[PDB]
């Protein structure tokens, strides 16, 4: 009857729609690698899709999905073990290296832009008509690291415009110099700003960017990915 | 170690009109007011909103419909305020009786109202499926909104227009009530054998469930990953970073395999979709087809 | 066996017992200390259902189910074919919960993640505990829990309502499907919204979250971000599971009548208890 064909129809249904997501989502580190970088052998039972292509909002491009993979960038890290299936050490320092959880892709080098064209993400002070609004302004605090140590002082909240919130917080050092830290992994307390991530000596470490108005995909990867490296390997000097 | 739910500190500039695209904006309203409330969670800024016609239809029969359940209500409390309060989730506005079968000729007090409510209901509703493509159109954005809302009227649609019609009465339509809605939800279950012997209803609730799974999942990953900017899930599918690469790689270390910032919003669109599709053929098929789902369940047709 | 980007991330480090004894992968699976653990309580759960298959006879899936002891238990063992399979496979079942909620947690720490995936997790182990454990032990019998079979549990869940009139009526109920359908109306929203972005109308190029916001402020008036929707599946989902898990640890123990009648206490108020005429005069 009709509500047993309706019900095994669906059920085929569902299969093949299984089988597009299944697909849709291999559009990314696709095909599987062996450990060295190599096409792996079995690939599991779905074929790559029929590739797709995004085009990018400002004279940017194309991204063509399935294609050629490859970090744009060297991987210090070495095999521990003889076969398939173990960690791959540090070969020297993994916060300097980016690798582990201190990991940056090699995103585009240029800066994330809104609707308008426009940087999406400036330092308060290049941004017209943005001020802080609620909760504590941090400008001015100083910075505190896991050692418990001052670190610098925050100068600037650098903001979404189109999005209206905290992004980094442009933090100097002894230098004179200054570093983002990404807002998401700082605490705002009263009387200063805590940052668990990193102990003091670390905050030279910090990424540098190229212009102090600007920044770019790729740096926000290598300094994001810089300061969640520390949870780990800061944690000796913690 | 802070955790991304509440933000710390709240930034304002100059309100957001917002892209204009093939919008017509002689439609939009101004900004409305900003809530520092609000934006301890989310954004902050109230408005503007577009109206136009299309708008203006919608929001005029959604407020038909209420007023036309209201004053009943109100009726049905004798005119008393205290009442009124008192019995709000006993006053029900009832369909006709099974004995005028399709006919609209049904006395005005037992079920005439409910034809006038139900037609301001209808273009209510399909005006604002329509403002949902539209609005779309005009920003030059693909139409999954329109498509995914579709689904939710699939079956609001069988619920109250569609199944009455198969059935030959509206007596089969819901009710408008709080506390008669839910009867009429646990009678119609009895009256066909227990839901729970439809294998549709049995689909439609490992959506809802798997919703709530894949909402936290997501959710949960893309917090997880927003030290690394993770929700600015656009131009991660542009340009893939350490946040989408991290979230992709959580998942496959844990259960085996893993979606693409994009092909997780697919995942999304069809779990939530899945569950009122799947609900519509449910019902749909109820005293159309199936009387009885134990009965119908014994020789698997 | 890789992901074309994996192995950068594929480090030594992060686990919470054990050291680096069992930090390694099988395939794409990390193995904790806590993915022996889960392997450990999972095998043995499974074994002890097959075998309680046995017991009870059939090797059918849509048959097979596991009841606990019986209410003439209370709260102490019971031999294995009346229930006693069912208590191990109970603790076998939360071995392997929490242990697949340690393993990910190990795996948070690896990728130099935050804790939230786990966190969330923790709401549902928090749900099932709540049908297995903390109801039936402030009831007073494991009788009183759900049994362990596809159909079966079903049965359990309409017998457990009834018990109560129209389970509908229990308020905490109300609020909990209140989150779970808005939870799915977000979700659909969430991600209509972000591919319509991503896959504008043909040959256009890539909208931006100024367009997602754009929509929303068009459409209804308000938009509540990107961030903002991820905080809010989030906070709906586990909101969801919140109320359900609270609406069940009431039931049998603090309310244990009609749920209907409950209303009884808003609808008696001395202020309009009494007025003539409505649905209650
Ligand atoms: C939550 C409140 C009730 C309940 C009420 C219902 C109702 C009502 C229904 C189900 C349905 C299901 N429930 Mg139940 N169910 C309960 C608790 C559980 C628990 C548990 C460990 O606590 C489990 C594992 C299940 C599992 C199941 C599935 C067999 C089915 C689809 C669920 C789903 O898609 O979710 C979302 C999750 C996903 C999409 C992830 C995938 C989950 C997979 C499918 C789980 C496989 C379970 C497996 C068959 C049993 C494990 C044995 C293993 C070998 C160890 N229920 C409690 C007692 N459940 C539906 C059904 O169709 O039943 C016939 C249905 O209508
Ligand atoms: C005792 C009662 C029966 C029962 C009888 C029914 C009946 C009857 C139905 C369901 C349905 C469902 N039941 Mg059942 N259900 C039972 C037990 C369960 C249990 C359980 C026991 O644990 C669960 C988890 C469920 C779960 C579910 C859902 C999967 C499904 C509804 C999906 C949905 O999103 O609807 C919510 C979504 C909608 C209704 C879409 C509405 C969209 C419209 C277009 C928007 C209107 C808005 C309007 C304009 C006003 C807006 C005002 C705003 C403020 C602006 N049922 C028992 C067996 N169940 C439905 C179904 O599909 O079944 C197959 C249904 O009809
Ligand atoms: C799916 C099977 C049943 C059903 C079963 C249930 C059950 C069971 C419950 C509800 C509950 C709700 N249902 Mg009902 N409900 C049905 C169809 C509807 C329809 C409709 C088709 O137009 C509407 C408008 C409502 C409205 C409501 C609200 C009173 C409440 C919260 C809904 C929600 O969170 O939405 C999402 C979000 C919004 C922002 C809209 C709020 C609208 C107001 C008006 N139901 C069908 C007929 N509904 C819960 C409740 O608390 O009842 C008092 C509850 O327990
Ligand atoms: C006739 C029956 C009654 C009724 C009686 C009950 C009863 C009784 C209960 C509910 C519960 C629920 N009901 Mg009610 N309910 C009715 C009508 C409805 C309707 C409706 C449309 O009418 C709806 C939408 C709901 C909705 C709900 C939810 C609030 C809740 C189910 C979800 C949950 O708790 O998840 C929680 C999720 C879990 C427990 C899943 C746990 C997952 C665990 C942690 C991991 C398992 C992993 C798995 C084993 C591994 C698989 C291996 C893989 C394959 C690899 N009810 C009717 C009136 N309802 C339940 C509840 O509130 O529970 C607290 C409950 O007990
Ligand atoms: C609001 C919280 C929502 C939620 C969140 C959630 N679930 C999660 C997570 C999160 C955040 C995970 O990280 C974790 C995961 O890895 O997802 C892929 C998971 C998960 N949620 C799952 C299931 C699940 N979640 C559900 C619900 C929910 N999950 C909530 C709605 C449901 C429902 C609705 O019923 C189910 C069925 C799994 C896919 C996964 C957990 C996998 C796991 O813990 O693996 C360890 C155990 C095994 C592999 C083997 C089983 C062990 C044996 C002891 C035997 C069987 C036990 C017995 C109780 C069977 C019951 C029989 C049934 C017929 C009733
Ligand atoms: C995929 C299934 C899920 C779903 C999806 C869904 N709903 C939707 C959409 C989508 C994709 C829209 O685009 C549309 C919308 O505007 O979202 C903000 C909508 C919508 N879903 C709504 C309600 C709604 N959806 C529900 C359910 C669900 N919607 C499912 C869980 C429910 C439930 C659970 O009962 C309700 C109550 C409205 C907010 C809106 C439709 C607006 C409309 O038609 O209103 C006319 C105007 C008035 C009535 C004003 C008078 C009232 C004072
Ligand atoms: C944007 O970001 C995000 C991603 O990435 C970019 C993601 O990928 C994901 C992940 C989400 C998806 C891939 C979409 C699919 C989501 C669902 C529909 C959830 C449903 C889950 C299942 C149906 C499968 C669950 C499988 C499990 C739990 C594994 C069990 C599998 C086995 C058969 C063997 C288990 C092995 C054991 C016992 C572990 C211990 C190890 C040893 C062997 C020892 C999300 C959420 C995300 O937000
Ligand atoms: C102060 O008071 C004022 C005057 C403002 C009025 C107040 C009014 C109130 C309190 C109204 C309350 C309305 C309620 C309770 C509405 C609830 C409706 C519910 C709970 C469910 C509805 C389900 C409806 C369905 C499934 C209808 C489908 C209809 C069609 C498909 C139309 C086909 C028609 C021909
Ligand atoms: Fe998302």
């Amino acid at each position: 009857d009709l509500a047993s064909l309706a019900i095994y129809s669906f059920w085929i249904f569902l299969a093949g729609l299984i089988y597009y997501l299944q697909t849709e989502n291999m559009r990314e580190g696709y095909p599987l690698e062996n450990e060295d970088g190599t096409p792996a052998a079995n690939q599991g039972p779905f074929p790559l899709p029929k590739p797709k292509t995004f085009i990018l909002p400002h004279g940017r491009g194309t991204l063509t999905v399935p294609g050629p993979e490859s970090e744009d960038r060297p991987i210090a890290l070495a095999r521990t073990a003889v076969s398939e299936g173990f960690p791959h050490a540090p070969t020297g320092d993994p916060m300097k290296d980016g690798v582990g959880p201190a990991s940056w892709v090699a995103r585009r080098d240029l800066p994330e832009l809104d609707g308008h064209g426009h940087n999406k993400i400036k330092p308060m002070k290049a941004a017209a008509g943005f001020h802080v609004s609620a909760g504590k302004n941090p400008i001015g605090l100083p910075v505190r690291g896991c050692d418990l140590e001052i670190a610098g002082k925050v100068v600037d909240i650098w903001v979404d415009i189109p999005e209206q919130m905290a992004r980094f917080l442009e933090v100097e050092l002894k230098d004179g110099s200054t570093r983002l830290l990404p807002m998401q992994m700082v605490k705002v307390q009263s009387n200063r700003v805590h940052v668990n991530a990193l102990s003091s000596d670390l905050f030279a470490g910090i990424p540098t960017i190229k212009s102090p108005t600007e920044v770019t995909l790729l740096e926000e990867d290598k300094i994001c990915g810089y300061v969640a490296g520390g949870l780990m390997y800061a944690a000796p000097k913690r | 170690e802070y955790q991304n739910i509440f933000s710390q500190v709240q930034v304002r500039g100059p309100a957001d009109l917002g892209m204009t695209e093939d919008v017509n904006l002689a439609n939009r309203s101004g900004v409305g007011p900003f809530s520092t409330l609000l934006g301890w969670f989310g954004n902050a800024q109230l408005g503007p909103i577009y109206l136009g016609s299309l708008g203006v239809l919608s929001l005029f029969s959604g407020l038909m419909w209420f007023f036309t359940i209201g004053i009943w209500f109100w009726y049905q409390a004798g005119w008393n305020p205290a009442v009124f309060l008192r019995d709000l989730f006993f006053f029900s506005l009832e369909p006709p009786a099974p004995e005028y079968g399709l006919s609209f000729a049904a006395p005005l007090k037992e079920g005439g109202l409910w034809l006038i409510a139900s037609f301001f209901m209808f273009v209510a509703v399909w005006s604002w499926w329509g403002r949902t493509y539209l609005r779309a159109q005009a920003l030059g954005m693909g139409k999954h909104t329109a498509w995914a809302f579709l689904s939710a009227i699939w079956l609001w649609m069988v619920l109250g227009f569609i199944r009455p019609i198969l059935m030959g009465s509206w007596s089969e339509a819901v009710p408008y009530g709080i506390f008669s809605h839910l009867d009429w939800t646990n009678n119609f279950s009895l009256v066909h054998g227990n839901l729970f012997y439809n294998p549709f209803h049995g689909l439609s609730i490992a959506f809802l469930y798997g919703s709530a799974l894949l909402f936290a999942m997501h959710g949960a990953t893309i917090l997880a990953v927003s030290r690394f900017g993770g929700e600015r899930e656009l131009e991660q599918i542009a340009d893939r970073g350490t946040a989408a690469e991290r979230a992709a790689l959580f998942w496959r270390w844990t259960m085996g395999f893993n979606a693409t910032m994009e092909g997780n919003h697919r995942w999304a669109i069809w779990m939530a979709v899945l569950v009122t599709l799947t609900g519509g053929i449910g019902i749909l098929l109820s005293g159309t087809v199936v009387d009885n789902w134990y009965v119908w369940g014994q020789n698997h047709g | 066996a890789l992901l074309s980007f994996e192995r950068k991330y594929r480090v030594p480090g992060g686990t919470l017992v054990g050291g680096n004894l069992f930090d390694f992968w099988v395939g794409p699976f990390y193995v904790g200390f806590f993915g022996v653990a889960t392997f450990f309580f999972a095998a043995l759960g499974i074994i002890l259902i097959a075998w309680s298959a046995v017991l009870q006879g059939t090797w059918n899936p849509q048959l097979i189910s596991v009841y606990p002891p019986a209410l003439e238990y209370g709260l102490g063992g019971a031999p294995l074919a009346k229930g006693g399979l069912w208590q191990i496979i109970t603790i076998c079942a939360t071995g392997a919960f929490v242990s697949w909620a340690l393993r990910e947690v190990e795996i948070c720490r690896k990728l130099g993640i935050g804790y939230h995936i786990p966190f969330a997790f923790a709401f549902a182990i928090l749900a099932y505990l709540t049908l297995v454990l903390f109801r039936p032990v402030m009831m007073g019998a494991w009788g009183y829990a759900f049994p362990y079979g596809i159909w079966t549990h079903l049965d359990w869940v309409s017998n457990t309502g009834y018990t109560y009139g129209n389970f509908h009526y229990n308020p905490a109920h109300m609020i909990a499907i209140s989150f779970f359908f808005t939870n799915a109306l977000a979700l659909a929203l969430h991600g209509a919204l972000v591919l319509s972005a991503a896959n504008p109308e043909k040959g256009k190029e890539m909208r931006t979250p100024d367009h997602e916001d754009t929509f929303f402020r068009d459409l209804v008036g308000y938009s509540i971000g990107t961030l903002g929707i991820h905080r809010l599946g989030l906070l709906l989902s586990l909101s969801a599971v919140f109320f359900s898990a609270l609406c069940m640890i009431i039931t049998g123990t603090i309310w244990f009548d009609q749920w209907v009648d409950w209303w009884q206490w808003w609808v008696k108020l001395p202020w309009w208890a009494n007025i003539p005429g409505g649905i209650n005069g």
